[PDB]
C-alpha cells in the first residue's frame, strides 16, 4: 500500500501569515493515464471533510485562491498565502492513484498565542454519588497554553494510574486555550481506605508541578 | 446544487448488519462513482472502496473484503452500503462521495455497534469541598455519569449561564458513557444565588436538574 | 518589613465564654494572586503551633466548627463562639504575602478566677552559700492572681536592680493562679556592707505595697 | 495521615554546625514547599525561608542568610536545615512546616549552644528569717545554683510531701543554671518534722539531700 506521510502533525499558526504543509507519498502516484491524483481536504471538527484542492494543483468549485497546491511524483505540499479563522482544522492529503487509496495522518492548525498555565480545580465525590457505593475525584485543569500536559493522581504520596479518565476540549474560538478534565473513579471502600488526593499537573508554564489538593475529612 | 444525503445515526448489535443510504441529487448520478470512507476516533481516514453505479462493479481496500457490500438503486439514485457482521472495531462515522468535478462528501453517517441497553445518566453536582480558595473566582462542576446512548445536552441556569463553560467530550466507561462540566462565577453570585446544572438525555426521555450546593 | 500587631497581650476567659482577637498589619497584605495570605495558629505549652485558620477565613482539616476567622485589608479577627478547654494557650498571626513572612506577638488566652493575694516570703544567704563567698537573697511570691505584678528590691532603703533575676511558673492547673521567684545576687563581702534587705511587691489586692524585709544583725 | 518529624534535641559548641531534618508522610513531598521557623524563648517566631523540593529554589529571611542552608533529599522525602557557625543566639526551637492544604507542622527541634562543661549543682537550704511571723502555714525552699546542663529533679521529703510545691524554670547566669523551689506545711510540721529537699542532676549523677532547719544564717 501506498503510504502517505504527512508534516508536521500540529502546526501553530499567526492569521495573516504564509503556510506550508507537506506530503509525502512512499512511492510515486504518478498515473498511466499522465495524471497525478492528489487531493486536499479540510475537516473542521463535527463537519464532514471538503476538497480544496485535486490533482495537485487544481482547485475545487468555491475555493478562495489562497489556496495552491504544488509537487510531483512523491512530494507535494499545499499553501495558505494569507491564513484566516475559516481555514482551521485538520488537512489531510489523498492519493488516488493506486489501490488502496490512502490518506495521510493529517495536519492540525491551531493558533499561536502566549503560553497560560491551567487553573486547576479538584472535587471530592458527591454525597449522593458515594451512597451508591461510587466514588469520583475529578480534576479540572482549565485554559492554559500550549495543549502539552502531564496530569498524574497521587493518593497518600502514591502515583495511581488505574481508573483514570481524561477528556479534553478543543482550542477555545475566544482565547485560544485548552482546557482538561481528568476523572479518578474508585470504590466507596477505595476511597475510605486512604486520606490525601492530589491532582498534579506538570505543564511547560511552571517549573514545579502545579497541584490541588484535599483530605478525605473537612 | 449537488448533495450526497446520508441516512441518520444508527445503533446496532455485535452480531447484526446495517444498511447505510447515500442519496445523491444535483446531476447526473448513473454516471460518477461512489466511494465510501471510515473515520474511527475522530482522526484517522480510511477508504472503503468505490462502486461504478452502472455497471454494478465495485473496487474495494482488501481490509474491507466481505465486511462491506456496495450496491446501488438507479431508480432513485441512491447508493447502500451494507456492513455485515457487526463488530465494536465497526463503530464509527461513515462517509460517502462521488467523484464529480473533484469530490463532494456526504454529511457522514455514525454508527455505533454495542450490546448496552438505553440508561438514564446520574447527575451529581460538584462543589468545592475542604479549601477551594476564598477568592476571585470559583470554579463548579456537574458530573453527567454512566449513561447510553449518546447524546447528552448539558446547560447551567437553563442556559443563562453560557460564559465560563467547559463542556467536555463524553468517554467511554464499562459500556457507558461519562461526562463532565464546569462553570466558573464570580464568588459573589455563589453562594449567594443558585446555579443548577441541567441535563437532558433524549434517549431515556430524562430530564434532571442538579443545584450546585456547598460543602 | 510588615510589622504583626496582636490585642490585647493576654485575655481570661471564663470556659463557656465568646471572645474576639484582633491581628493587625502595618501594610496591606494583599498578594498578586488576589489573596490575603493570613493565618491564625495556636500553640500550647511544651506543643508546637497547630494551623486554625489560613487564607482570612478558611478553617483547616480537623478544626471544629467554634473557630471562625473574618478582616481585610490591614485589620483580621480571629472569633472563638465557646471556649473549651482545649482553646486555652497563645494566639499567633501570621501574613504570607510579603517577604519576610512575619508573625504577631502572640495572644494568651488564660482561666479568669478570683482575686488572689500572694504569699511572700524572703530568705537570707544559707550559712553554706556564704562559706563559698556568694549571697543570694531570695524572695517567692506564691499563688496569686491576676497575673500582673511589680516587685521591687531595696538594700538599706535604696531601690537595687542589678543582679536580680526573677523565674515565672505558669497558670496552675488546680487553683489557676501564678506564682514567681525573685533572687537577688550578691558577692559575700558586698551583703556584709549592708542591713536592710527588702521584697516589696504591688498588686490588685492590696492598697499598699506588700512587703517581707530581714535585718542581717539578727 | 500527613505526618513532618523532626530529628531529637541538640547540644553544641559555639562556632560548629548541625543538621536539623524534617522527614514527610502522608502526601507527594515533591509537591508542596518546606518552611523553617525559629521560637527564642519559647514566645518570638520567626520565619527563617523556604525551599522548592524540585527544584531546589530557595527564598529567605535577609536576617538568616548565610546562618542557614536548607537542603532536600527527594528520594527519602526528607528536608534539612543546616545551621551554620553557631552562636548563644541561635539556642531556640526550630520547627519545619508545610503548606500542604492549610499547614502542617513539625514537633519541633530544640537547639542548645554554650561552651559550658558538665557542672553539678550547689544546692542550699532556704530557711525563714529565724521564723517568718511564726504559725499557721510556713513556705520553705531549695536554691539550685551553678549547674549545666538541664534538667535537674527536685523532690521534697522523697516525693512524699507533693502539694503546695512550686519549682520555678531555671535561668541561665553565667552560663550556668539555677532554679529554685519552694514548699508550703503547717507551721505545726516543721520545724518538729524533719524537711528536706532531695536533688539530682542525671548529667553528673550527682545525688543530694539537704534538710531545711531553722535560723537563717
Ligand atoms: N482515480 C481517482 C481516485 C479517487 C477519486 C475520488 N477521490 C476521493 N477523495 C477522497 C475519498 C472519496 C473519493 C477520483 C479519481
Ligand atoms: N504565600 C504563602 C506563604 C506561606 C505559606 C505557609 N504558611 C506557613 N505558616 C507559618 C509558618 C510555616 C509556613 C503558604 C503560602
Amino acid at each position: 500500500d501506498v503510504l502517505m506521510t504527512q508534516t508536521p502533525l500540529s502546526l501553530p499558526v499567526s492569521l495573516g501569515d504564509q503556510v506550508s504543509i507537506s506530503c509525502r507519498s512512499s512511492q510515486s502516484i504518478f498515473h498511466s493515464d499522465g495524471k497525478t491524483y492528489l487531493e486536499w481536504h479540510l475537516q473542521k471538527p463535527g463537519q464532514s471533510p471538503k476538497l480544496l484542492i485535486y490533482k495537485v494543483s487544481k482547485r475545487f468549485s468555491g475555493v478562495p485562491d489562497r489556496f495552491s497546491g504544488s509537487g510531483s511524483g512523491t512530494d507535494f505540499t499545499l499553501k495558505i498565502s494569507r491564513v484566516e479563522a475559516e481555514d482551521l482544522g485538520v488537512y489531510y492529503c489523498f492519493q488516488g492513484s493506486h489501490v488502496p487509496y490512502t490518506f495521510g495522518g493529517g495536519t492540525k492548525l491551531e493558533i499561536k498565542r502566549a503560553d497560560a498555565a491551567p487553573t486547576v480545580s479538584i472535587f471530592p465525590p458527591s454525597s449522593e454519588q458515594l451512597t451508591s457505593g461510587g466514588a469520583s475525584v475529578v480534576c479540572f485543569l482549565n485554559n492554559f497554553y500550549p495543549k502539552d500536559i502531564n496530569v498524574k493522581w497521587k493518593i497518600d504520596g502514591s502515583e495511581r494510574q488505574n481508573g483514570v479518565l481524561n477528556s479534553w476540549t478543543d482550542q477555545d474560538s475566544k482565547d485560544s486555550t485548552y482546557s482538561m478534565s481528568s476523572t479518578l473513579t474508585l470504590t466507596k471502600d477505595e476511597y475510605e481506605r486512604h486520606n490525601s488526593y492530589t491532582c498534579e499537573a506538570t505543564h511547560k508554564t511552571s517549573t514545579s508541578p502545579i497541584v490541588k489538593s484535599f483530605n478525605r475529612n473537612a | 446544487e449537488i448533495q450526497l444525503q446520508q441516512s441518520g445515526p444508527e445503533l446496532v448489535k455485535p452480531g447484526a448488519s446495517v444498511k447505510v443510504s447515500c442519496k445523491a441529487s444535483g446531476y447526473s448520478f448513473i454516471d460518477y462513482n461512489i466511494h465510501w470512507v471510515k473515520q474511527s476516533h475522530g482522526k484517522s481516514l480510511e477508504w472503503i472502496g468505490y462502486i461504478v453505479p452502472y455497471s454494478g462493479g465495485t473496487t474495494f481496500n482488501q481490509k474491507f473484503k466481505g465486511k462491506a457490500t456496495l450496491t446501488v438503486d438507479k431508480s432513485s439514485s441512491t447508493a447502500f452500503m451494507h456492513l455485515n457482521s457487526l463488530t465494536f472495531e465497526d463503530s464509527a462515522v461513515y462517509y460517502c462521495a462521488n467523484d464529480y468535478d473533484g469530490v463532494y462528501w456526504g454529511q457522514g453517517t455514525t454508527l455505533t455497534v454495542s450490546s448496552a441497553k438505553t440508561t438514564p445518566p446520574s447527575v451529581y453536582p460538584l462543589a468545592p469541598g475542604s479549601a477551594a480558595q476564598t477568592n476571585s473566582m470559583v470554579t463548579l462542576g456537574c458530573l453527567v455519569k454512566g449513561y447510553f446512548p449518546e447524546p447528552v445536552t448539558v446547560t447551567w441556569n437553563s442556559g443563562s449561564l453560557s460564559s465560563g463553560v467547559h463542556t467536555f467530550p463524553a468517554v467511554l466507561q464499562s459500556d457507558l458513557y461519562t461526562l463532565s462540566s464546569s462553570v466558573t462565577v464570580p464568588s459573589s453570585t455563589w453562594p449567594s444565588e443558585t446555579v443548577t446544572c441541567n441535563v437532558a438525555h433524549p434517549a431515556s426521555s430524562t430530564k434532571v436538574d442538579k443545584k450546585i450546593v456547598p460543602r
